C-alpha cells in the first residue's frame, strides 16, 4: 500500500477586489 | 531547520449506534522544514600618504558609511529582497494574500482611486481569531487620509482643527518612510493627469 | 550554500514517458519515489511496481519482471484483486506539483514501474524518478 | 434597489435597524449572529454625502459586541461570496443568501 | 523498514537524452545532479548549464535560458573562457557508476541542463536528474 | 581617472505641484 503525498510547487498569485457598500440611493 | 503542522485530520465522524465497529480516518501532516543565512560583504581601499598627510580623519568615517549602508541594506532587503543570495522579503514573493480598490468614475472616465471606505474595510477585515495585528504605511500616505474632504467641503477626520494628529500607536498604525508610498513624492493623488497609478502597494497588515 | 547532495540521496531515471527503467536498489537502503507531471490529464493513471533478480548469465544485468505483492498496514480498508501493488495519480493533479510514494517491503535486487494496461496514454505525460537515502557500501 | 433602471439586491443600514427592532419584545431579548464579514459591510457604509453612517469621523468603528447583543462566527454563510468580493453597484450580492440570524 | 522519501529530498528529470527540463529549484535552497550513462560512450562529453527567470507574464514559466556564471574558489586554475559552468563527464565511465557535481553559487529561479555543441551525440545516451534538498518553500 | 565631481547652480525651482485628494463620494 502506497501513501501518496503531494504538495504544489509555485503558488498562483492571488488578487481579490475589496468592494465597499456603494453610496447610499433612495428606494423610489 | 524547523517543523510546520500543516493540518489536522478529521476521525470522529458521526456514525450508527448499533454496530460493533469503526472507520479509520485520515492522518495529517508535519513538513520539516530547513532555511539558510546570507552574507554581506565588501572592502575599500585608502592611500597612505593621502590619508596620513590629510585635513581629518577619513578612517572612522569610513566605518560609519559600512554599519548605516549595511543598516538600511538590510531592511530594504529584508522587505523586498529577491530570494537569490538574499533573504526573502514579503512584498515581491507575492504570498501574502493581496487585495485591490476598484476605480471610480469621473467626467465619464474612470480612474483609480483611494477612498475612505477602503482603509476603513480593510483595517476590519482581518480574522479576529489570529489576534491583534498592526498595519504600516508611509507618512504621505497617511497626509492623504487625513487631508480628506466630503462632497459639502467639510473634513471627514477631525473637523476643524486644522490637523488630525490621532495618536498612532493607539490604533496599530507604524509610520515607516521605507514603503513605495503610492503617492509619487507627495504629488500622485488627483483626478485628471494625476492618475493614481493602479498597481503600487498601499500599506500592509499582519501579526 | 548548497552542498553536493549528489553524493547521496542519487536520482535516476524510472520512466521517462515510454520507457522503463530498472534502478538498482542493492547497495542503498531506503528509497522512495516522486511523481511529476508534464501536462494536464484526461482520467485517472495507474503504474505496475515491479522487481527483478540478478540473472544467472551476470549477476549484475536485469533478469525477467515479476510483480511486488502489496503488504498491507494496520487500518486496510480494500486490497487489489490479485494483491499485488500498484500506484495511481489521482485525477486533478496540476502539472506543478510532485507526489511521493514508496513500497513498504523491499525485495529483489532494483525496481521498476510501468503504465498498468489500457492507461498508457496518460502514461506519456507523467515523468517518474527514483532517490535513495543510504550506502552500505 | 434600482441603479440606473438595473434592479439588483443589495443590503441597506436601514433594512438592519429596521430588521433588529422588529423583535415580539414579549419573547424577550434576542441576540443576534452572523460573519464578521457583514459586520464589516455595515461599519463601512457612507451616505449620499461622503460621511459615515457609523462612527463619523474616527477611522474604525468598534462597539462592545455584548451591549449590543451581536455575536460573531467566522463560519457562517457569509452573505459576501468570497473575503469581502460582493456588495457593490453591479455584479455583487447574488439573491438569497443568508445574511443574519437573531433568536432567544 | 523504508522511509517515504519523495518528500524530504524529492527529485526531477532535468536530461532525459532527447530534450531538456527546467526543474524548478526556488521552493529548496540546494540541490545537487547526478550524471548516469546507459551505454557506451566514444568521447569527453561536455554538458552547458543554464539558469531562467519567471516570465513576466506568468511567474510559475519558463522566461529566457540565461547562462550561469562560472565561479571559481581558492584553488581554480584552469577557469574556462569568462566563466560559464560547464561539467565535463570524462571518459572511461561504464554504467553502473554515478557521478555527482553541483554548483556553488545558486541565481535565478530554476536550472536546465543542455549538451554543448559537439557533445550532443555522445549526450544521447546519458540521463541526468537534481535532487532538491529540504528548504522552506 | 579623472573623477568628475559635479553640483548645479539653480538652487530649487521644484514646484513640486502638491494634489490633495478632491471630493470622492462613491463608486455606485
Amino acid at each position: 500500500m502506497v501513501k501518496l503525498n503531494c504538495r504544489p510547487l509555485c503558488q498562483a498569485p492571488t488578487a481579490s477586489r475589496l468592494v465597499s457598500p456603494p453610496c447610499f440611493i433612495c428606494r423610489g | 531547520t524547523y517543523m510546520k503542522i500543516a493540518d489536522y485530520g478529521q476521525l470522529g465522524e458521526y456514525t450508527c449506534d448499533a454496530k460493533c465497529d469503526a472507520e479509520f480516518g485520515e492522518p495529517g501532516n508535519i513538513r520539516h522544514l530547513e532555511g539558510k543565512t546570507y552574507d554581506y560583504r565588501g572592502v575599500f581601499c585608502f592611500n597612505r600618504k593621502n590619508l596620513q598627510e590629510a585635513n581629518y580623519d577619513f578612517l572612522s568615517f569610513m566605518i560609519g558609511a559600512a554599519q548605516r549602508s549595511h543598516r538600511i541594506n538590510r531592511n530594504q532587503a529584508l522587505m523586498i529582497g529577491k530570494g537569490v543570495n538574499e533573504p526573502k522579503g514579503w512584498l515581491t514573493e507575492n504570498c501574502f494574500p493581496v487585495f485591490q480598490t476598484l476605480p471610480v468614475d469621473v467626467n465619464g472616465t474612470s480612474t483609480p482611486a483611494f477612498l475612505a471606505q477602503d482603509w476603513r474595510r480593510f483595517v476590519t477585515s482581518f480574522p479576529a481569531e489570529y489576534g491583534e495585528a498592526r498595519s504600516v504605511m508611509h507618512q504621505n500616505v497617511f497626509g492623504y487620509l487625513a487631508a480628506m474632504v466630503d462632497a459639502n467641503g467639510r473634513f471627514l477626520f477631525g473637523d476643524g482643527d486644522l490637523t488630525f494628529t490621532p495618536d498612532l500607536v493607539r490604533e496599530r498604525i507604524r509610520i515607516s518612510n521605507c514603503l513605495p508610498d503610492p503617492t509619487e513624492g507627495n504629488t500622485k493623488g488627483g483626478t485628471g493627469q494625476d492618475a493614481f497609478a493602479a498597481g503600487s502597494f498601499v500599506a500592509a497588515q499582519a501579526a | 550554500m548548497n552542498f553536493n547532495v549528489g553524493v547521496d540521496f542519487p536520482s535516476f531515471i524510472a520512466w521517462d514517458g515510454e520507457e522503463s527503467f530498472p534502478v538498482k536498489v542493492d547497495g542503498f537502503n531506503q528509497f522512495g519515489f516522486t511523481f511529476k507531471t508534464i501536462a494536464a490529464l484526461t482520467a485517472a493513471t495507474t503504474f505496475n511496481i515491479f522487481y527483478h533478480e540478478p540473472s544467472d548469465a551476470d549477476p549484475c544485468v536485469p533478469g525477467p519482471a515479476i510483480r511486488v505483492p502489496e503488504v498491507p498496514f494496520c487500518d486496510t480498508v480494500l486490497l487489489s484483486e490479485d494483491g499485488l501493488a500498484a500506484v495511481t495519480l489521482p485525477e486533478t493533479v496540476t502539472p506543478d506539483s510532485f507526489c511521493a510514494g514508496t513500497v513498504p517491503c523491499m525485495n529483489g535486487q532494483w525496481i521498476s514501474i510501468a503504465p498498468a494496461t489500457g492507461s498508457e496514454t496518460n502514461a506519456a505525460n507523467v515523468q517518474i524518478t527514483v532517490t535513495m537515502k543510504g550506502a552500505t557500501r
